[PDB]
């Protein structure tokens, strides 16, 4: 029908606020729900409902810092929560050494991404521990792993590692040769980008793929025109109506971004069917308590909330800013992060 | 032991074994933001886990609690680690770890944590043998979850273990040949055992493959296979697949072999073939049947795909 936007704007406040118990498994990716929330307001242009002094301290109070005699440096970055139960210090002492603290990488991404959408200007985040953070994090094969004490690796960790090393304009943290040899390596037989090597391809992580290789600046230096062409043929025939993340699957909202922003990337989206795409993602609307579903008639989360929106930013929606496809953030937060960058060079 | 919703169940700071323990509680400092509310189970759990890790007590108690801590929440990565930690230290039996794992994963079949930690242990093992049964059974619950076809193809690698994937994979096309896991798994076993090269194989495939297509001719997977095998060589290499193609266009016709055609047309023109003009004109009329009535809402792409055939080829 139409775009609720007030009733999402009051949604993204209440994630915000205080959850029900029933929302225990967050914990650990607070800081990533947050951002959902906050970049959804400021998509929605409604940052002023929150107070952003309050919220960067909170995200400072997160990072994990150097200790004294500085031996924790591969474990730096930022945690998701508090859940450690590490005395509240919003990066102003140095670091209380703990036996199993440290970052994540989609936290060290989300946290970095929040502090700009908020107007921080970066200048308490210890950027070179964050980036030795990261090194640690890159295996063999290239991909990128979540914690230094191990976890899985694949594409979605390459995307976060592109997007840290952006945001501190310093590629240092990673070894690019190694991160654009695992990206091709992912490329499928059916021309789409898997997770990983002899994976099925998935809008998820062929998105990751490309807005990897576009924050890198080299896009056209790793995929062939010919190359380019079979990508952009596996992504534009995702569209059913809204999207579905591979070959004989049902829709999900959240698609809308993660292979319409692919498909931006590739300068190829103006050709979609617009129309039909928005329909669904506005059947995904939950008129009464606000946010999206990935499902019409489903309950809805942050996430398929604040990708539902961005869904929409692409075509261009009355009321919603546009979205920077590549860094997932707002293009009046790119800017402001171009300004940041400028500045520091001097 | 002492099971969470047991009527017996003790909060820890009411249990004696952890009387010389001190709770170490979670701050969100002034202003939390999204901050959960927990119970004083909860809390409670959390309470002692924080204290037991803040000391890295490789105890049997902590080890203990630790299950107490993934029954509250399994996707707490920490809870995982500390637990791998523990189960070193106290060189617990991982037989037993792999039934805990296991029951663990089919109540939360998508959870990344559970399958990282499954992985961990088969490593530790160095044993498969339970590997292949346990996933045919989570893909019987839902035989697209990616983490388990992951996990599937991680095992059958690592181990060597091809010998019968390629039949289990037919089994499984069987039942739904539109299962796009299923079509990746084929092209998976077969490119890492004999391979495409060998011209027996390959006829085999596009065989098959053919064969699928005219069962269920409109399937996305099946096309996307056929033309995965062959793009590489150059679909305009196969002269009788251009002519087998048409003669399915009266009847088994769908969008996927329109698109076929467009690109194997595509091929020929790439590589200077005979009546280039008259070629690049079959092509343009396809793209516009695909724009016009088989392919609709791609329309604008299928006429953008047109207008670049000709400027490169006229
Ligand atoms: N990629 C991807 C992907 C994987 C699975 C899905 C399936 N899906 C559909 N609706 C919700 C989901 C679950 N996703 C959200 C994205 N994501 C992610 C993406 C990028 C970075 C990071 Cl840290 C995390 C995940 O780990 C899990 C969708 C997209
Ligand atoms: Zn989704």
């Amino acid at each position: 029908l139409d775009f609720l936007r007030d009733r999402h704007v009051r949604f993204f406040q209440r994630c915000l606020q205080v959850l029900p118990e029933r929302y225990s498994s967050l914990e650990t990716s607070r800081l990533t729900i947050a951002f959902f929330a906050l970049s959804g307001l400021d998509m929605l242009d409604s940052l002023d409902v929150v107070n952003k002094d309050d919220i960067i301290e909170w995200i400072y109070s997160l990072q994990v810092l150097p200790t004294e005699d500085r031996s924790n440096l591969d474990r730096c970055g930022f945690r998701g929560s508090s859940y450690l139960g590490i005395p509240f210090n919003p990066s102003k002492n140095p670091g209380t050494a703990h036996p199993y603290d440290s970052g994540h990488i989609a936290m060290t991404y989300t946290g970095l991404s929040c502090l700009i959408i908020l107007g921080d200007d970066l200048s308490r985040v210890d950027k070179e521990a964050c980036l030795a953070g990261l090194r640690a994090l890159q295996l063999e094969d290239g991909s990128f792993c979540a914690v230094p004490e191990g976890s899985e690796n694949d594409m979605r960790f390459v995307y976060c590692a592109s997007c840290i090393c952006y945001m501190l304009n310093n590629w240092s943290g990673m070894d690019m040769k190694k991160a654009i040899s695992y990206i091709r390596r992912s490329m499928s037989y059916d021309n789409g980008l898997a997770q990983g090597a002899g994976l099925e391809s998935h809008g998820g992580s062929t998105f990751c793929g490309i807005a990897s290789l576009c924050l890198m600046g080299k896009l056209e230096e790793v995929f062939s025109e010919k190359e380019l062409n079979r990508i952009k043929r596996w992504c534009i025939m995702r569209q059913q109506n809204g999207y579905h993340g591979r070959p004989n699957k049902p829709v999900d909202t959240c698609y809308s971004f993660w292979v319409g922003a692919t498909l931006k990337l590739l300068k190829i989206f103006q050709y979609t069917n617009f129309e039909k795409n928005r329909n669904y993602i506005l059947s995904t609307q939950d008129r009464l308590v606000g946010g999206f579903a990935k499902w019409p008639d489903s309950h809805p989360d942050a996430l398929h909330a604040y990708f539902g929106i961005c869904g929409l930013s692409l075509m261009e929606e009355s009321g919603i800013c546009k979205v920077h496809p590549a860094l997932n953030v707002s293009t009046r937060t790119s800017e402001r992060l171009r300004d940041l960058h400028q500045s520091w060079k001097t | 032991f002492l099971s969470l919703d047991s009527p017996t169940y003790v909060l820890y700071r009411d249990r004696a074994e952890w009387a010389d323990i001190d709770p170490v509680p979670q701050n969100d400092g002034p202003s939390p933001v999204v901050q959960i509310i927990y119970s004083e189970k909860f809390r409670d759990v959390y309470d002692y886990f924080r204290a037991v890790l803040q000391r890295d007590e490789r105890s049997e108690r902590a080890f203990k609690l630790t299950r107490d801590a993934i029954e509250l929440n399994a996707a707490n990565y920490t809870v995982w680690h500390f637990r791998r930690v523990l189960l070193r230290s106290l060189q617990k039996d991982l037989q037993e770890e792999m039934n805990y794992i296991i029951a663990i994963i089919e109540e939360q079949p998508k959870n990344y944590q559970v399958w990282h930690h499954r992985r961990v242990l088969v490593e530790w093992l160095k044993d498969p043998s339970q590997e292949l049964e346990f996933i045919a059974d989570i893909l019987n619950q839902d035989a697209k979850n990616y983490h388990a076809w992951q996990h599937r193809q991680w095992v059958i690698q690592e181990f060597r273990l091809w010998d019968n994937e390629l039949q289990y994979v037919d089994q499984l096309l069987k039942e739904d040949v539109r299962n796009n896991s299923v079509w990746n798994q084929r092209h998976f076993v077969i490119s890492n055992t004999t391979g495409y090269s060998d011209r027996a194989v390959l006829e085999r495939e596009v065989q098959y493959t053919l064969e699928m297509i005219k069962l269920v001719p409109h399937n996305e997977s099946a096309w996307n296979y056929l033309k995965g095998i062959l793009q590489d060589r150059g679909l305009s290499r196969y002269p009788n697949l251009l002519n087998q193609l048409l003669d399915l266009q009266p009847s088994h016709s769908s969008p996927y072999l329109i698109a076929f055609l467009v690109d194997i047309y595509e091929d020929m023109l790439e590589n200077q073939c005979d009546n280039k003009e008259d070629i690049l004109n079959k092509a343009l009329e396809l793209c516009e049947i695909l724009a016009k009535e088989k392919d609709t809402i791609r329309k604008e792409y299928w006429r953008y795909i047109g207008r670049s055939l000709q400027s490169k080829h006229s």
